[PDB]
């Protein structure tokens, strides 16, 4: 199944965004969601990074909060505040959705794991299509 | 400056555009 062990983070939720890429887009989404929530409202959760999908699950009860195919993840970033992580999905052909997280001590290891999954997936796809 | 630290600043200033997305996008 997974590539690494799940990440214990807070799921801040998801919001629609106008564009598939940009740190300005993800930081606008982060500011909006942080302004309309408090730390107690935050959903403790973990992110499972598998080869083809990212799955977000409720803290240790492990219900499914979201699932995302790497091929439809258009962009990811760490926010200006180093605890925040976001990725943008193409929910459909012209429809974008931004998923956001609070990470302790920071978002370094989640973002690395997600970036690595993207880079690995791209090579596996190029290689599949060249055979 | 550390490896985690340098990759973080890059993650913050530029983020990362998934090439897997663009691969299937240009098809």
């Amino acid at each position: 199944n997974e590539l690494v062990q799940k990440f214990q983070v807070y799921y801040l939720g998801n919001v629609p965004v106008a564009k598939p890429v940009g740190v300005d887009v993800i930081n606008g989404a982060l500011e909006s969601v942080l302004s309309s929530s408090s730390r107690e409202q935050w959903t403790p959760s973990h992110v499972s990074v598998a080869p083809a999908t990212l799955t977000i699950l409720h803290q240790q009860t492990e219900a499914v909060l979201g699932e995302c195919r790497v091929r439809f993840l258009s962009f990811l970033a760490v926010g200006r505040d180093v605890h925040t992580f976001a990725f943008i999905m193409a929910a459909g052909p012209a429809s974008f959705c931004c998923h956001m997280f609070w990470c302790e001590p920071n978002a370094a290891s989640l973002s690395e794991a997600v970036q690595a999954a993207c880079m690995l997936r791209y090579q596996k796809c190029l290689d599949a299509r060249s055979q | 400056v550390e490896p985690e630290e340098r990759h973080l600043s890059k993650m913050q200033q530029n983020g990362y555009e998934n090439p897997t997305y663009k691969f299937f996008e240009q098809m």
